[PDB]
RNA sequence: GGACGGCUCAGUAACACGUCGGUAACCUACCCUCGGGAGGGGGAUAACCCCGGGAAACUGGGGCUAAUCCCCCAUAGGCCUGAGGUACUGGAAGGUCCUCAGGCCGAAAGGGGCUCUGCCCGCCCGAGGAUGGGCCGGCGGCCGAUUAGGUAGUUGGUGGGGUAACGGCCCACCAAGCCGAAGAUCGGUACGGGCCAUGAGAGUGGGAGCCCGGAGAUGGACACUGAGACACGGGUCCAGGCCCUAC
């Protein structure tokens, strides 16, 4: 089994389509983050959030930044709405997809 | 906009060329050619500003074609020719050698060497292709590509440094990237400095290696693979400050 | 005038002795180039067909001018490298029309 | 009128002579196009004719194009006795300097009509 | 070779710019290195000569001739697909390489010069590099709510086509997504930055001049050639204006 070059949990069965990092011939190059899955309806696509702050030089404080990214997402992992999953970077996909998950911590109970 | 750069502003030039940045509108552009421009410099700038002797491109050009600088053993008459990091610039009527190498400032200057070295050129391997017929081809740094054979190809690894006898092009004294390795740095924070190699980490993804390494006084500091060019086994043996 | 010579070094490339050399010139004008080349062969026995002299200049309250000057191997090395004003200038050549 | 300067040329010889025609000969040389032989025995002009020697047995004239009154040439690829102004790339019309210049250039078709004073004729044995 | 340089800041609130990264999703003439090759034929046409036409701009016919011009053939080579081997690099192989199949495309100037039997400048192919770009992404930088819902190829998918190349870029068929009150959409203003002015500083303001990038060449639209242009001193049309004219 193959060993993309992030070290982490492959997925347990092995079918998927061509843009899957692990079974298709899909690359990811780049970078990766970790991020919390707030859409799950498109098929094979999700949209993962980001939160980070932002220091305001003048008013000496912070604010909270959110980005979504519209991620790739393989039927070996569905990743669903509240899931932390681990997102990396590869060619474009579609219009507004560039990025795939690749590995997941689930989430059935959020805050 | 429609098309490629064949000028340069003597403000927009280089960072390691010892230039003069305001006295003249242009500089040389260089041409493609065995270096890439971050490690390089034309040898018009070489004639004429380092050695100084030419006050004058025209002058300099003349000399050129007359033939009287070699670059690793072969005679150059392109003004724009790259001259790049561990190059040989040879005057045999002047009976003078030198070595392009950087700074600690991160420039580049002259080294003065003898013929003995100046008949050696050590290149970082810097990757490796399987081409037809089954034979390997070596993709050297200077842009330069040697062929060998599947019975060696093993010796032969991508770090690695292989010093060449220019004139001809024969290998001789393969240096491998290993621990207690003499490497001299040619970019970076860390650029004139040399020592043994003490470690190497990986980094996962594309992120590149990096090597820590050990200087004759005894610190210890870190730097790229790829910044880390092998010039001895336990001793420069090329004579490089 | 006082020749008084600071650097003297050979260009086998271009086949020259590069001279550098200060003029004093104490209570006179700032010498013209026929005489510093007169008094430049004669404290280096050169051959005035090859020398030429690019520049002399007198700088701000010195009286003690700085040249630059070229002493030729061969006057065909000097015709091919050295440029036409230059030789104009030394007199070597009437400007051809 | 209908008069028309033909311009003759020899190909034995490499050589070419200026005659002017004025009446029903030229009127008969009226609605033929490039590509139309025509003995110059009814056109009019002798056969001991302005070459002076190397008289042909009765050889006949062939057009080969011409110009108009305004200067425009006559192109074969076009048809009628009309002008057009065209995008050409190469040809009778044109002279192209760059190598993909594509000019559009007025022209005047093949066949003859009373606007045209230069009329080209190769004589064919 | 003219696609650089040079000019300007209309447009643009955008991956345009800055910065970090990516291209295993791509092109690259000139240049470098290596490895190889240059075989066999053929043809035309300027210049020139004869005659011109047209007010000009421009342009015709015939004759003659060459080439590092053009064409052909084969050999190399290139591309696709299928099968399997696992030698290479890489963080990771739809990659490279080896063997075999079926095919399609398909080079070259052994030219020129010297001190000529050797040297110099050169032609083609392949592998890489370099140079210069294309494309993607993260972050980052105005105003307005007397602009609150916007979007319909619109968001995604399956299959394709097209492209140098990924891509709803385009198409066919499936679904209902995407953005938004942390302010979408719309409107307004504006080339972006490095920088500059000011001020104790915090900050406020500006972003003509130099560099970097971008865009544009009366407005609008479209193409040819070329490595590269949809081309400021090249082409075509519309609109608008002007000039010469034998109208
Ligand atoms: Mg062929
Ligand atoms: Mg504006
Ligand atoms: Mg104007």
């Amino acid at each position: 089994m193959r060993e993309i070059g992030l070290k982490v949990q492959p997925p347990a069965e092995k079918c998927d389509d061509p843009h899957c990092p692990w079974h298709g011939h899909l690359r990811i190059h780049g970078r990766y983050f970790e991020g919390i899955v707030v859409s799950d309806k498109g098929k094979k696509t999700v949209v993962v959030e980001r939160r980070h702050y932002h220091y305001l030089k003048k008013y000496e404080r912070y604010e909270l930044r959110r980005s979504k990214v519209h991620a790739h997402n393989p039927e070996c992992i569905d990743a669903k709405v509240g899931d932390r999953v681990l997102v990396a970077e590869t060619r474009p996909i579609s219009k507004t997809k560039s990025w795939v998950v690749v590995a997941v911590t689930k989430r059935a109970g959020e805050r | 906009r429609k098309g490629a750069k064949r000028h340069l502003k003597r403000l927009a030039a280089p960072d390691q060329w010892y230039i003069s940045r305001k006295r003249y509108k242009w500089a040389v552009r260089p041409r493609p050619g065995p270096h890439s421009m971050k490690t390089s410099i034309p040898l018009l700038y070489i004639v004429r500003d380092y050695l100084g002797y030419a006050k004058t491109a025209r002058e300099a050009r003349k000399i050129l074609n007359e033939g009287r600088i070699l670059v690793d053993g072969r005679v150059r008459r392109d003004y724009k020719f790259p001259v790049g990091i561990m190059d040989v610039v040879s005057i045999p009527e002047t009976g003078e050698h030198y070595r392009v190498l950087p700074n600690r400032i991160g420039k580049l200057v002259l080294h003065p060497i003898s013929e003995k070295e100046a008949n050696i050129k050590p290149l970082r391997i810097s990757n490796k292709r399987m081409v037809k017929g089954a034979k390997v081809q070596l993709n050297l740094h200077d842009g330069s590509n040697h062929l060998v054979t599947v019975d060696d190809k093993d010796n032969y690894r991508t770090a690695y440094t292989v010093l060449m006898k220019v004139p001809d092009r024969e290998v001789i004294e393969i240096l491998p990237f290993d621990v207690g390795a003499y490497v001299f740095v040619t970019r970076g924070k860390n650029v004139a400095r040399k020592g043994k190699i003490v470690e190497v980490r990986r980094f996962p993804m594309g992120w590149p290696d990096v090597v820590t390494i050990e200087d004759e006084n005894g610190e210890l500091f870190d730097t790229l693979k790829e910044y880390a060019f092998v010039v001895g086994k336990e001793k420069p043996e090329i004579s490089l400050p | 005038m006082e020749i008084k010579v600071r650097e003297m070094k050979e260009n086998r490339l271009l086949g020259r002795k590069e001279i550098y050399f200060d003029v004093i010139h104490e209570g006179e004008a700032t010498p013209s180039r026929a005489d510093v080349k007169g008094k430049l062969v004669a404290m280096l026995d050169l051959n005035p067909e090859t020398v030429v002299i690019q520049y002399i200049r007198s700088y701000f309250g010195s009286r003690v001018s700085r040249g630059y000057a070229k002493a030729y191997e061969s006057k065909e090395r000097m015709l091919y490298i050295e440029p036409e004003y230059v030789l104009v200038r030394d007199g070597i050549i009437k400007k051809e029309e | 009128m209908a008069t028309f300067k033909l311009v003759i040329s020899n190909p034995r010889n490499g050589i070419a002579r200026q005659v002017e025609i004025s009446g029903e000969s030229a009127e008969k040389l009226v609605g033929k196009r490039i590509g139309d032989e025509i003995p110059a025995s009814e056109l009019g002009l002798n056969l001991t004719e302005i070459f002076g020697e190397e008289i042909p047995g009765d050889v006949k004239l062939r057009i080969t194009g011409g110009t108009d009154r305004d200067g425009f040439a006559m192109r074969p690829d076009v048809h009628g006795p009309r002008r057009v102004k065209i995008l050409v790339s190469r040809g009778p019309g044109f002279r192209p300097k760059e190598r993909g210049e594509r000019r559009k250039k007025t022209v005047r078709g093949n066949t003859i009509s009373p606007e045209i004073v230069q009329v080209n004729m190769k004589l064919v044995f």
